[PDB]
Order: structure tokens, then sequence, then C-alpha cells
RNA sequence: ACGAGACUCUGGCAUGCUAACUAGUUACGCGACCAACUUCUUAGAGGGACAAGUGGCGUU
């Protein structure tokens, strides 16, 4: 998952004193289309879809009017 | 019809007792013509253990760095001249053929004692696969020197091998050397 | 020197300066059965049938 | 109120049965679901000294098949899995005829309308569409479409007018006539999931199944609440009487059936073998496939083992 | 080892507590509910959780687990806690009562009591264990 | 209207074109024991007297049998007239007679059905090969 | 929250699937009675193994 949920950039920076080496890692964000992250989500990353509220009666019984 | 080999049958073959198969069980699909069946000895321990007395006898002359494993060779060597033996003989070499090395065995091995000395050993057993075994290794070495730089050569000792194969009575030699060294270890009982 | 037949009902371990021997108890199961204990060498699996050619060899333990 | 006697056992076997379907005009081809690449036949024979014999064995299938349908003629079935895929198969030529893989999302369930006109299948793009043989779009509604994926469309079971009834694991049905299509009434928040629903022979039922095992009645006109039978756990089968209306279904270890007057079951008289250990856990039921009208009644468990018995009925 | 990591044992917790009614015994019919209900990226981590599926489906056929807390059973051990006898145990017609305390329930200025039985004091003040 | 899963092992195959005709055996494009390596005749024999004639007597089979390695080659013939005869029995007869007759035949040995896995495995890190390392020095 | 596991690659398995004029072939075929909807090789959306079943040890 290293290889495409995190993004690496090694850069030199030339200051008078000498070279500084700076390092950013970035762990991009699950987001299935846009490109802004990757499409799979981590490997040991279990989803379970979510149940709603239900607070109901006993039996349902038709209601007209 | 389902007689083994082509001369053998397992309908005669009876002991009337089924606590004494631990030496020859031809009972299931184990039951083999000829041993070239492959296999891997040394993929785990009891497995080795697992093996037909016969195989394990007439593969584990794998030994030397150049005669090392070649299932070619063992087939080769129980099929020559066992192929002659079988029509020269007629008669029943069972007597022989049991009685002197497969209950030539020791009956006890040693074990170390503590932490350091060197000068005796603990005498212990196991259920008598091991031990017998362990006989039947050290005869491996004893029937290759009773051939290596020897007369009776390999390929041609049908009858011994016959004799370390079958069942139930005492004749041998390397069985000998490890019941001096049985009756040594056991004197610390 | 009787020959009896009995089940190993523990493996409890090795011994030595290295280890090079094996710890089983076996219960006779003709001999009025009771627990003894005795030290064994190479492999005598999960409780099989180890045979006593003799009924006082015991495991000296630790 | 029914009285029955097991007769025998049945033993030989690789793949335990799943589903079932038969039509009456043609008894010669018996089917028989299974699991590893394995379909096999049956034949009637109603004897103690030959109650069975494996005479041939149907391949083909790459996948497990969730609903085997067959047309009204016994000389067509269909076996689509769970992958989108199909098998055509024909008495006429015992091999393939029509292999179709056209559906790229993961379908469950395939049917053959009634009249041969249109084909349905479940796609995952909350839409339902129907299709020709022809590859030509005919029908997409993409307004009032089921909360979640389509479990299949279903027709009536014999010769009388093919009636679209359309159900869905996501609890909700539609029952629609070949000209309006028009959503009535939609009622949501049920306690328990929906496995399928089935279609009445008088025109008047159409029962679920689900794991509350409450049995969902309404009429045909529109979505009025008649009556709540109960029910086990995860129901995989019902079917009414062909020419009597009863319901019976197989929702666990025993028989649920129950008469739509009395709604209760009245005597569970049953034969079970007897295991040594006290550990032994014993198979599952799933359906009972009566043998042609009633008066028998054959089973299928985990113990590769098929069981029979023979019912008076009364 | 076989020892499950918390990915697998609280993933499998979950779908059981979450659709523990459409779980079974079998391990292909859990292994087919649990790719249809959950989201799980691999198929031997699928097939790990399956497998503990089954196993703690047959670890709560037997009895009641921490772990989970599915809806059944917290129902059955709700109705157990509303079980009320026919008669209290308290109403017992006769209560033994030492001399001590009947003492007492006169200074309570109860003492009209028939209920109570007095019974003989245990003439051994033999109640400590021996020290060592 | 194909059923053929031919016959092989390990390196070697043996096409198992079987086909309704006169009902002879064709086995190893020669006679039947006198194959020139010589070394494993006799397991080949096990099958074919143990059988009989009658349940082979219209079995036309046609094998292309390829591959160095007596191991291979040899055993998956034996595989092959398994695998054969199970068809033949199956997609002809019944699964009766396929059962009993196949069961004879694979529970005279195992070792048909599979072959050994083990393959050779990739020379490793920094050593002559996949465990041994170089000597170290100190 | 990292690391461990999961993960990726790699081996090992298909009377299964997708098809190849570079492997592989059926009685109106010759050079011989004196245009198989694809399977051995190749490689793909899949399947398959989970300590899953049984027995014994384990505040079961």
């Amino acid at each position: 998952p290293v290889n495409y949920y995190v993004d690496t950039a090694v850069r030199h920076v030339l200051l008078r004193q000498g070279v500084l080496g700076i390092k950013v890692k970035i762990m991009l964000p699950w987001d299935p289309t846009g490109k802004i992250g990757p499409k799979k989500p981590l490997p040991d990353h279990v989803s379970i879809v979510e149940p709603k509220d239900e607070i109901l009666p006993t039996t349902p019984i038709s209601e007209q009017k | 019809d389902i007689k083994l080999f082509g001369k053998w049958s397992t309908d005669d073959v009876q002991i009337n007792d089924i606590s004494l198969q631990d030496y020859i069980a031809v009972k299931e699909k184990y039951a083999k013509y000829l041993p070239h069946s492959a296999g891997r000895y040394a993929a785990k321990r009891f497995r080795k253990a697992q093996c037909p007395i016969v195989e394990r006898l007439t593969n584990s002359m794998m030994m030397h760095g150049r005669n090392n494993g070649k299932k070619l060779m063992t087939v080769r060597i129980v099929k020559h001249a066992f192929e002659i033996i079988h029509l020269l003989t007629g008669e029943n070499p069972l007597q022989v053929l049991v009685n002197a090395i497969i209950n030539s065995g020791p009956r006890e091995d040693s074990t170390r004692i503590g932490r350091a000395g060197t000068v005796r050993r603990q005498a212990v057993d196991v259920s008598p696969l091991r031990r017998v075994n362990q006989a039947i290794w050290l005869l491996c070495t004893g029937a290759r020197e009773a051939a290596f730089r020897n007369i009776k050569t390999i390929a041609e000792c049908l009858a011994d091998e016959l004799i370390n194969a079958a069942k139930g009575s005492s004749n041998s030699y390397a069985i000998k050397k490890k019941d001096e060294l049985e009756r040594v270890a056991k004197s610390n009982r | 020197q009787p020959i009896k037949l009995a089940r190993v009902t523990k493996v409890l371990g090795r011994t030595g300066s290295q280890g090079q021997c094996t710890q089983v108890r076996v219960e006779f199961m003709d001999d009025t059965s009771r627990s003894i204990i005795r030290n064994v060498k190479g492999p005598v699996r999960e409780g099989d049938v180890l045979t006593l050619l003799e009924s006082e060899r015991e495991a000296r333990r630790l | 109120t029914e009285q029955m006697t097991l007769r025998g056992t049945l033993k030989g076997h690789n793949g335990w049965v799943t589903q079932i379907a038969t039509t009456p005009q043609f008894p010669d081809m018996i089917l028989s679901a299974s699991r590893d690449k394995t379909i096999i036949m049956w034949k009637l024979t109603r004897d103690e000294t030959n109650y069975g014999i494996p005479q041939r064995a149907l391949r083909g299938h790459s996948h497990f098949v969730s609903d085997v349908v067959i047309s009204s003629d016994g000389q067509f079935a269909l076996s689509g899995s769970w992958d989108g895929t199909l098998r055509l198969w024909d008495l006429t030529t015992g091999t393939t005829t029509r292999r179709f893989v056209g559906h790229t999302k993961d379908v469950l369930s395939v049917a053959f309308s009634s009249d041969n006109r249109q084909i349905v299948s479940g796609s995952r793009d909350k839409t339902i569409k129907l299709w020709n043989t022809l590859g030509v779009c005919k029908y997409t509604v993409q307004d009032e479409s089921h909360s979640e994926w389509v479990s299949c469309v279903r027709f009536s079971p014999n010769s009388s007018n093919p009636i679209i009834v359309s159900c869905g694991w996501d609890k909700l049905v539609k029952v629609w006539n070949l000209a309006n299509c028009k959503l009535k009434t939609n009622h949501i928040g049920h306690t328990g999931y929906l496995n399928t629903v089935t279609v009445s022979p008088d025109g008047s039922l159409c029962a679920s199944g689900g794991k509350d095992g409450q049995a969902m009645l309404w009429d045909l006109n529109e979505g009025k609440h008649l009556y709540t039978l109960d029910g086990g756990d995860i129901i995989n089968a019902l079917c009414f009487s062909p020419n009597r209306y009863w319901l019976c279904a197989a929702t666990g270890p025993s028989i649920k059936i129950w008469d739509l007057e009395g709604k209760i079951i009245v005597d569970e008289l049953k034969q079970e073998v007897i295991s040594t250990s006290s550990k032994a856990e014993p198979p599952q039921c799933t359906s009972l496939a009566w043998s042609a009208d009633g008066q028998t009644l054959f089973a299928g468990y985990t113990d590769n083992l098929v069981r029979v018995w023979q019912v008076t009925i009364g | 080892g076989r020892v499950r990591t918390k990915t697998v044992k609280k993933a499998a917790r979950v779908i059981i507590e979450k659709y523990y009614t459409r779980l079974g015994n079998d391990f292909h019919t859990n292994k087919r509910v649990c790719e249809e209900i959950a989201i799980i990226p691999s198929k031997k981590l699928r097939n790990k959780i399956a497998g503990y599926v089954t196993h703690l489906m047959k670890r709560i056929q037997r009895g009641p687990v921490r772990g989970i807390s599915i809806k059944l059973q917290e129902e059955e051990r709700e109705r157990r806690d509303n079980y009320v006898p026919e008669v209290s145990a308290l109403d017992q017609e006769i209560i033994e009562v030492d001399p001590d305390t009947k003492e007492m329930l006169k200074l309570l200025d109860f003492g009209s009591l028939s209920n109570l039985q007095v019974t003989q004091p245990t003439v051994g003040m033999n109640f400590k264990t021996p020290r060592g | 209207q194909s059923v053929q899963v031919f016959g092989r092992k390990k390196t070697a195959t043996a096409v198992a074109h079987c086909k309704r005709g006169n009902g002879l055996i064709k086995v190893n494009g020669r006679p039947l024991e006198m194959i020139e390596p010589r070394t494993l005749q006799y397991k080949l024999l096990e099958p074919v007297l143990l059988l009989g004639k009658e349940r082979f007597a219209g079995v036309d089979i046609r094998v292309r049998v390829k591959g160095g390695g007596h191991v291979a080659q040899i055993y998956a013939i034996r595989q092959s007239i398994s695998k054969a005869l199970v068809a033949y029995y199956q997609k002809y007869v019944d699964e009766a007679s396929k059962k009993e007759i196949k069961d004879i035949l694979i529970q005279y040995d195992r070792t048909l059905l599979v072959a050994d896995p083990r393959r050779c495995e990739s020379k490793k890190f920094g050593g002559p090969g996949a465990r041994a390392r170089y000597q170290k020095s100190y």
C-alpha cells in the first residue's frame, strides 16, 4: 500500500552554508473517482454498510382518510 | 483375485490378532507391487516412521554422495535376481527370511545424562520402530561394509535383504553390536 | 522382563545440555492400570503405544 | 393433517442438491444443482428395490449458480451464475448452444420471460432495464427505482398469463402488468430482509422469504396489507399446490407447512438418524420438492445423503 | 502459528453482531455472506474472517460470548431479568430468629410478631479459623 | 461434443483421444513390455491384468506420448488410463460402473491424481544457492 | 499511531471459462487393403485453504 497511498519527494536546498535535503511524504486519502487518492482501500480495512434507526410499531396497519 | 504381487495373497496370511501389524501392514491402498512409489520421507517427522520398512530398507542405501537417493538403483536392485530367486526357490524362504533379522532386534538404546560426562549412558527405549530401524540403519552400514571393499556386492544380496525385511526371530550381526551396547548401557537400571 | 502394552498420555519434553532425550508418561492396559513415567527416544507420536519390556525403568526428572 | 412414512435411503453422490425446478409438460428431464462443477440427473421409478440410478452427469458450469429456471417447455435450462454469465442447454444437442457474456457487473439472477419477449437482469446502476435478443434498447426506467439490488423478476409458473412480479433483497416488492409499469404504493422501514417473492397460481397472493420468516402478503391491484404468516429463519423456497391453496417451505431443520385458513402446523413427526458422538452436528434442510402433485416428497442435506418419504396427504 | 489478528477478529465480531440473521455454520455459506455484506479488500483476509465467523458461530451456538451482543440473546437475557416468582421468597410463614435479634426487635418495638421462631443459640464460641 | 482432459504429470503428457470403435488398447506406441529404458515396465502390468479385457473391449485409444523423465510419463500412463476409463464410463454408460471401477483403480494407489508440487527454488541472496551462503571470514 | 500481520510478486491445483495458420486434432481425406466456439504450451476478469471437518489436550 505504500506504493499507491504514499507519494514521496526528496529535494536538495542549497544555502551558503551547504546543502540541506528535505523529504516530504504524504499519505493520500481513500477516494473513489476524482484521482485525488487511490481507488482501492487499505487492505486491512474492512467495511460494513450501516443500518438506520428503526423504531416501529408491532404490526403494520394501513391508514386511509 | 486381490492377491498381492503376482505370487502372494492377502487372504491366507492371518494372525487372528490386530495388535501385531507393526512390521507387515498390507490391508489398504498402501500395498505396493513394486516399491517405486516416489515420495519424500524427510518432509516431516513421523513420516520416515510412516515408511514401509521394505521401502526404508531398500532406499536407505542412499549413502555416499554419488549413489545418494537414486530410486532407479534400488528398484533395479530389488527387481534384478529377485525375478530369478522367485522362480529358482519354489519352496518358502520364509523361515530364515523372517527368522534372522526381524527379531534379531535389540530392546534398549541409551541417552545422555545430566549436563556433562562421556563415560556412561542412561538406558532408554522406544516403541519398537525407532530402535529396530536404528539397528536397520547400522545394518545398512554393516551390509554395505560387507559389500564395501568386499566380495558379496550390491544388487545380489536379495536373500539377506528379505531377511532384513520380513518377520520375527534372531540371528543378525550389527544388531548384536547394538545388543552389546544394549547390555553395557542397560547396566544403569 | 514382561512385555506390556502401554499408551502415551502426555509428552513432557527434552533434557540434556543441548537436548537429547524425550519424556512421556505411559499407562498400562492389562496390569491393574496405573500411571508410570519413562523417558524415551525417537519418534513416539501423540498417544501411541510404548512397549514395556520391564516395569522398573523410571525417568529421573530434573 | 398430512401423514407420511419414510421408506428407505439413498447412497452414492458427490454434489448435494441446491435448487429445484421442473415442468409438468415434459417429465423426462429432472435436474439437480451442486457446487463442484456438477449437475446430476434423476429419473422416476418409485421402487424400494431401485429408488435411484446415476445415469448422466451434466457438466459445463464454471461458477456455482444461484437460480436455475426452465422455460415452459422442458427443453431449455438457464443456469446463470453469480458473475453475469449464463448457460443455455438444449436436449436436442447434448451440449452448450448459447453462451452469453454481456453484463460487466456482478449479476445474481436471470430469467426467461414466459412469452419469450424480453430479458431482465439486475445491475448495480440504480436502474432496471428491459432487453431483447437483438441487443436493442427498449425501456429503461430511471425514476422511482429500487433502493438496492434487484433480486429477480418472476412470472406465472403454469399455463397462464405472464405477469411481472419484480423482487429485490432491498425489501421492495413491485408487480407490474405489460402495459402500465406504474408505481402505485411504496412502504419502507421493514424489520427483516427479503429473500425472494413468489407467484400464486390463483393470482391473489405473493409470498416472500426472509430471516424473520414473516410471509409478505399483498394483493394485485394495490399494496393492501392482508396477513403476515409466521416463519423461521431465512426462507429459500415457497410454492403452492398446483390445484389447491397451500404454503410449504423449509426454513431450517423441520417442515413448516401452513394452510392459509389455519396458518399453523398440525403435527411434526420426523425421523432422524442417531449419532454416537455428543458433538456431531446434523445437516440443514432447504426445500421440499413434490414429486408430481403432493403425494411424494424428496429432500437433500449436508451429509452426502438424500432423504425421501412417502406421504398419504390424508 | 494460526493466531487471528485484531483485524479479522474485530471484523468477524462486527459481522456477527450486525448480520447474525444471515450467517450459519457452513464455511462456504459464511464465506459467501461475508463477501456480500462487507467490503473485504483481500480474498485471504475474507477467508480468514469467514473462518473465524464460523468458529464464533459454533461458540455462540453453545452459549453467550462476551464480544458479541446479538439481539436475540440480549432479548433472552433481558426476559430472564424480569422473572418474578409467584410468591415472594421473603413471604416466609416462619422466620427463624436468634434470641439476640429478638431482643433487638423488642427494643425496636416489634415484639408481638408471631412469625418469629426463637432458635437455640450455638453453645460453641468456635467461629474463628485456627491460626497457622 | 469434445470430451478430453488427456493424461499429464510433472513434465510429460499424453493426449487421451478416446473414441468408440473396434476396441483394442494401444499403449506405448510400441509392444507392451519391451520398453528400451526397461526400468518401470511392471507398474503398467497392474491395471491391464487387474481390470480385464471386457471392460476395455470397446476403448479405441490414440495417445501422443511425449516428455523426458521416467517419473513424469511413467505413472502418467496410469493417470491417463484411470482418467480415460472414468470419462468413458461416465459419458457413455453410467456413473455407478464409473465409481466402482475408478474406485478400484485409484484405491490401488493414491499417487495417480496428485503429483509432487516440489520445484527448484530461487537462488537467494549472497550465496551459491537457495540457502547456502558464501563463507564468512572474521 | 507506527512496526508485526494484512499487502505485492512468486511457486503448487483444475473431467471449469475466455481463444491462438508459431503446440492440438473425428468414418462423401489423400501421398498408403500385398472451417473440433480452444482444452497439453501461452496468459485473463475468476475459483481454490479457512486450522475449515473429526478426535484429544486448553479458568473448555
